[PDB]
């Protein structure tokens, strides 16, 4: 229950889901890019961006700002764990062929 | 002199702009271009009128088993020895001389001809260096004469001035991490990765015929002549090239750094030899709070070494005129200058 | 000449902090062929 | 300016600010100061500061934009050749302002061969990022190789 | 040798008129209150703006 | 309103110091010279 | 004496007089203190109007505070980091002065 | 060895006095530099 | 376009990867599994033990660049780092040598170990079955057998030359017992540390510690790791004859493949070209050739230092990026 | 001033090819590129460092204090 990992950025966020700002430190590209892919084929996702505020230092802004329906959060929440998703698939296929060779 | 490194010849981290260079971690950590930085300071010793040698006493060693942190920078001998990291404040050598070793001798002593103010020369700077060489030994009028080389690595930190051989000078701009500027097929992952803008305006394709020329040379197992009028020619490196699989124009697909995708147009890279110039940052950066005065004219002193202060000149003055800022001149050239109070009498201004 | 400086240049400061990326990730760079005359020219030039 | 820190060890500021000073990097060493008392400093900031001088007077003219790269990535973005989709577009207007804004999407460049935007466009937005963004511009004229 | 002169060329060039400023009249005046020119430019008006 | 505006604060207000910015301004950076 | 013409017997009409004489470099020419020299590099993502400057001369690169009022909870705190790590301070001065 | 230090040429263990001299004995040549501690001695390899 | 990436002469074309129903009127191909995953499949090369290869399908750039990067940095790995000195002689700068040092591999399983503390000092920081450290100390001894002059300075000076086999090891208590079947090796026990003569020693002890790519290459378990994205070229009509023949030779050796004269010229594979692309260059072979490479397939190989195997660096690689996400979620984020 | 143990892009291990390579190249004279590939060096970053780095260290060693 670290209270450091992201946090909702009330300076770009307006209200209700729509656009969320969070800022995730201590992570990179690997994440951000990983992830975008993921979320904007979520059907409310609508602008999912990232990027380093500057290599200079390690801080990683992702970007959320959908529509109405579902809300900001839920969307990272789902398609996150949907990216987990993907690596249990990975996974599965991957360790499979392996093990038979 | 230099080093042999892959480039590849892009805008890529807009660090770069215009001439910075910009490099490669997981290089650099692996190696590439490092410097050992060498320095000797020597301390003469000489005997004086009176009679008394100025000495290398030291090892104090206070505190029940050790010298004092500031005096910890020895062993018995009383002098600098091989091996050791140094940390600014520390004495790289012991130099005790007489007090009154400058005074007039008589045909007198008795016990104590001691009177040392002793001034050990203190090694100065921002990051430690060692000493791994020393040198007690005689000039021609038999003295003792102590001799002591200093030395640091410098890991080629940000701003560096990274020559490329064939007239493109530059900084070494933000370094990357790894996975950040491009890999490729067999995941080849320039080293040095530089500008395109200064090839059209400096006008210098000769290098740009230097980089096929090495990967040629590399792929057929051969250094590569080039000479003026001569060396190996170029139409002859693209049946090179092609043979091994590399497009005759120099040229391959490179893969984002970043989103690992293809690049949208083909990059121009291979092997350039470059080179690491004087003129380290680290030596250069210099930085005063408030640093020591000049006895005549009671203000800071001269340039980098001694200590700091910077130039305002006139011609660099007046530039402060044209937006007209008046206290800005006070507090430079004044409450920050020279601070001062003069007193006077109304009656006869004196 | 507008809106007055502080969002006028902070136009400016969102520009470069997309260029530097942006050119970046697509990529930008010369290849000999750009600077290498195709046949052709050649000829013409080498008449004039 | 507002003064920044971050690691290593060298000056650095934002390469459009070049040009007044015409630095090559390169060797060039700049000349860092501090000021002392406070009007000093509202005085430089609030005055002598970039946004402020951010025409150069002697022409009447913004010395002070961006250059080479800057110039020329625009140029790639900018040109009619280009197209982009929703994730590209996305991703770039999250690169060109790190975060931190609101935004808003024109209804798309094309329509129902797929949709797009063009550079045009996501360079609009450059702009005008948002409804509530005070940037409302007309604007034409020659540029060069017309 | 260009930039020389030229450098000196602005060191003297300020020097005789290192010091003309712009007054509440909209009068370009010197220091001792000598007036070099009424309007500025006949207009007054900042070249910059 | 734009132009008058414009022209307006379009002005050497009192202060801004002329001769220094004309310094600055001027020197950078059939035979006849 | 010498003799052998030692040349520059000079010394005063001439400390005032050029270049590094003082009257003009030495006087409005003032080398001026609490500054800072480095060579430069790019930093795009750093917005105009601003400088990078580096940790390692802001810890050598001071400026002079009047504390008041709303300062402490700031200020009582910059003291206890000290000299050493960047977000703190070095020297004090107190109302008695 | 443990002693103190070497020739430069002749490049043997010599020891010395205080305040005696510096030029060597297997040799009779002058100078002569400073063998390496016996003390530990740590970097960081990065 | 249809998982091809334009290939031209002068540019490339179609690239970001396209396949979500953010862009199409007819709006498509919207996350879910299932149809990722009964479609998701995966190929093998070969394997090694020092090395692998294998072929990759029907997934994105992102999550197989991401693989490539968190395998180039962040998975962990157990290499020296802190580095201790008893004397030395030898010509290279110790500070030289010590970088050497620690950026050679070392083979030994990593998670056999935990991570190391940055807080506690001194002995709490390297302990036990947190820590390895190892140890050198040779003088050379000439070689009283000297057959020849200039032969090689072994024949003159015995153990000159010192080898990753020369590195040793100092196991202790619980240390020790743990690693019997597993003893320290140094990946290629042969490597050129430093060159030495008589009366010349070099004694020393440092820390192999587990540490993280990212920060140094001399963490890397992964000499290199890359994708080279699959090519498909694509023919048209028969073209065949003297300059089919020719059109192969315009291509590396394997490429395509003469079957006969009215047979033309058939691809043997793909993958076996570097997508030189000089079919583009002679341009008369241009308007009945094209060009392309797939997003959807991945060529892909992983040069591993020879720690462990690279089928298990791969295999963690993801597991690094599922404990990631799995870990992020569980968060609650501030407000 | 020895063969640097890694190269400075892969960072593949140099080390034990040098001598082996430097042998390879004396004993059974044969072209350089051919031997790297029969050696097993592909990615050319990896095999400048073969191609090139200069040992200064054997010409060293005929300076050295101890003798
Ligand atoms: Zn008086
Ligand atoms: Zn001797
Ligand atoms: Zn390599």
């Amino acid at each position: 229950p670290d209270r450091e990992k992201i946090k909702l950025l009330t300076q770009a966020t307006s209200e209700d889901g729509t656009s969320a700002s969070f800022q995730i430190v201590e992570e990179d590209h690997t994440l951000g890019n990983a992830l975008r892919y993921v979320i904007m084929k979520n059907p409310d996702v609508e602008f999912c961006g990232y990027s380093i505020p500057h290599p200079s230092e390690n801080l990683l802004n992702i970007r959320i700002q959908t529509y109405g329906e579902t809300t900001a959060v839920d969307a990272l929440q789902k398609g996150l764990k949907d990216l987990m998703d993907l690596c249990d698939v990975v996974e599965s296929k991957f360790t499979e062929k392996i093990k038979s060779m | 002199a230099g080093q042999n490194a892959t480039v590849a010849v892009m805008s890529y981290s807009g660090y770069d702009i215009e001439d910075a260079l910009v490099l490669n971690k997981s290089s650099i950590d692996r190696g590439f271009g490092r410097c050992e930085t060498r320095r000797k300071t020597t301390t003469v010793l000489k005997r004086y009128a009176n009679h008394t040698q100025d000495i290398i006493g030291g090892m104090r060693v206070d505190e029940n088993g050790d010298p004092i942190w500031q005096h910890q920078s020895l062993g018995p001998d009383g002098l600098g020895e091989v091996g050791m990291k140094v940390q600014s404040g520390q004495i790289y050598i012991n130099k005790s001389v007489p007090t009154n070793s400058a005074d007039a001798p008589n045909p007198n002593n008795v016990n104590v001809q001691t009177q040392y103010r002793e001034a050990p020369v203190i090694y100065r700077g921002p990051e430690p260096s060692h000493i791994d060489q020393v040198m007690m030994s005689v000039s021609d009028n038999d003295q003792a004469l102590i001799k002591v080389l200093l030395r640091q690595n410098r890991r080629p930190e940000l701003g560096d001035k990274f020559s490329s051989r064939h007239g493109q000078k530059g900084v070494c701009g933000i370094i990357v991490k790894q996975e950040d500027m491009p890999f490729n097929d067999q995941g080849i992952v320039p080293d040095i990765i530089m500008n395109p803008h200064g090839f059209p305006s400096r006008m210098t394709v000769g290098k740009m015929i230097e980089l096929i020329s090495g990967k040629a040379g590399v792929l057929n197992g051969t250094l590569e002549y080039g000479t003026c009028f001569g060396g190996s020619k170029l139409e002859d490196m693209s049946k090179i090239l092609v043979d091994q699989g590399f497009n005759y124009s120099g040229k391959d697909m490179l893969y984002s750094g970043i989103t690992g995708e293809c690049l949208q147009a083909y990059i121009f890279f291979g092997p350039i030899y470059y080179q690491k110039l004087k003129h380290m940052v680290l030596d250069k950066m210099h930085a005063r709070a408030r640093g020591p005065r000049a006895v005549l004219t009671r203000q800071p002193t001269e340039g980098r070494s001694r200590d700091g202060g910077l130039r305002l000149g006139e011609m660099e003055r007046d530039c402060v005129i044209a937006y007209g800022a008046s206290q800005l001149l006070l507090e430079r050239l004044m409450i920050s200058s020279d601070a001062f109070e003069v007193d006077v009498c109304d009656k006869c201004g004196l | 000449r507008d809106y007055g400086p502080q969002e006028a240049a902070n136009a400016m400061n969102r520009m470069a902090k997309l260029c530097a990326r942006f050119l970046g990730n697509r990529g930008f760079s010369i290849g000999i062929n750009d600077v290498t005359p195709a046949d052709d020219l050649k000829q013409k030039k080498e008449e004039l | 300016h507002y003064a920044k820190i971050r690691p290593w060890r060298t000056f650095r500021l934002n390469e459009c600010v070049c040009t007044p000073y015409n630095a090559d990097f390169d060797g060039d060493e700049m000349n860092l100061h501090v000021p002392q008392t406070e009007e000093a400093r509202a005085e430089a900031i609030n005055l002598m500061g970039v946004k402020n001088n951010l025409l150069t007077p002697k022409s009447g003219e913004p010395i002070i934009a961006a250059t080479q790269d800057f110039i020329t990535g625009s140029y790639l973005i900018s040109h009619k050749d280009s197209f982009y989709d929703r994730a590209t577009l996305t991703q770039l207007l999250s690169m060109m302002s790190d975060g931190i804004e609101h935004f808003d999407i024109p209804p798309p460049a094309i329509m129902k061969p797929y949709y797009l935007w063009t550079g045009k466009q996501v360079f609009s937005l450059l702009i005008k990022p948002n409804h509530n963004s005070p940037v409302v511009i007309n604007l034409d004229a020659k540029n060069k190789v017309f | 040798v260009k930039t020389a002169e030229t450098g000196y060329m602005s060191r003297r060039l300020m020097k005789s008129l290192e010091d003309l400023s712009c007054q509440y009249d909209n009068t370009v005046r010197t220091s001792a209150n000598g007036i070099v020119q009424f309007t500025y430019g006949g207009d007054g008006l900042d070249p910059l703006e | 309103e734009i132009a008058l505006f414009k022209y307006r604060k379009a002005r050497l207000e009192p202060g801004t110091a002329i001769g220094a910015i004309g310094a600055q301004s001027i020197g950078e950076p059939m035979n006849v010279t | 004496n010498g003799g052998g013409k030692v040349k520059p017997i000079r010394g005063f009409c001439q400390r005032l007089k050029g270049k590094q004489g003082r009257f003009r470099g030495n006087l409005s020419g003032k080398r001026v203190d609490f500054s800072g020299r480095t060579v430069i590099s790019p930093d795009p993502n750093l917005s105009i109007d601003e400088v990078a400057v580096p940790d390692r001369v802001a810890k050598v690169l001071t400026y002079p505070e009047k504390v008041t009022r709303y300062n402490r909870h700031k200020l009582q705190e910059l003291i206890v980091n000290g000299p050493n790590v960047h977000p703190g301070a070095n020297y004090l001065l107190k109302r008695n002065e | 060895a443990t002693l103190k230090y070497i020739c430069a040429e002749c490049s043997s263990k010599l020891s010395l006095s205080r305040t005696d001299a510096v030029r060597c004995k297997d040799c009779g040549h002058r100078i002569l530099l400073k063998a390496r501690t016996k003390r530990l001695v740590q970097f960081e390899a990065r | 376009m249809s998982n091809i990436v334009g290939i031209e002469y002068n540019r490339v074309t179609n690239t970001t990867s396209t396949d979500f129903p953010g862009f199409s009127k007819d709006a498509e191909n919207e996350w879910n599994v299932e149809k990722f995953k009964k479609d998701f499949e995966v190929n093998i090369s070969s394997l090694d033990a020092r090395e692998a290869n294998f072929d990759l399908i029907n997934i994105d750039t992102s999550i197989a660049n991401a693989f490539r990067r968190i395998m180039i940095s962040e998975v962990p790995s157990v290499a020296a780092e802190y580095v201790y000195f008893f004397n030395n002689t030898s010509v290279i700068q110790d500070e030289v040598l010590a970088h050497r040092i620690g950026l050679v591999p070392l083979k030994v399983d990593p998670d056999m170990l935990t991570w190391v503390d940055s807080n506690l000092p001194d002995d709490e920081k390297f302990t036990d079955e947190n820590t390895i450290v190892l140890s050198l100390n040779v003088k050379c001894t000439r070689n009283p057998d000297a057959p020849k002059g200039s032969t090689d300075p072994k024949e003159l000076y015995n153990n000159a030359h010192v080898y990753a086999r020369d590195l040793k090891f100092e196991p202790q208590g619980r240390q020790s017992t743990t690693f019997a079947d597993c003893p320290v090796v140094p990946a290629d026990p042969d490597i050129l540390l430093a060159k030495l003569r008589p009366g010349q020693e070099i004694s020393l002890k440092a820390h192999c510690i587990l540490g993280i790519g990212g920060d140094h290459a001399k963490f890397s378990p992964v000499s290199t790791a890359s994708y080279r994205l699959l090519p498909q070229i694509n023919i048209l009509q028969p073209i065949k004859g003297e300059s089919a023949r020719r059109f192969q030779k315009c291509f590396p050796p394997g490429v395509i493949g003469i079957d006969e004269g009215s047979d033309e010229a058939y691809v043997k594979d793909a993958r076996k070209d570097t997508v030189s692309r000089e079919v583009l260059r002679y341009e008369e072979f241009a308007d009945k050739v094209k060009l392309g490479r797939v997003r959807n397939h991945f060529i892909f190989n992983v040069e591993s230092a020879g720690a462990m195997t690279p089928e298990e660096i791969f295999f963690k690689s993801v597991r690094i990026l599922k404990n990631k996400a799995e870990y992020l979620k569980n968060c609650p984020i501030t407000q | 001033m020895i063969v640097p143990v890694r190269c400075f892009s892969c960072g593949k291990v140099v080390g034990d090819k040098w001598e082996s390579y430097l042998n390879l190249l004396q004993e059974d004279e044969l072209d350089e590129g051919t031997a790297l590939s029969r050696l097993g060096l592909k990615r050319y970053c990896c095999r400048r460092m073969i191609l090139t780095h200069v040992d200064l260290i054997e010409k060293f060693l005929r300076y050295n204090p101890l003798e």
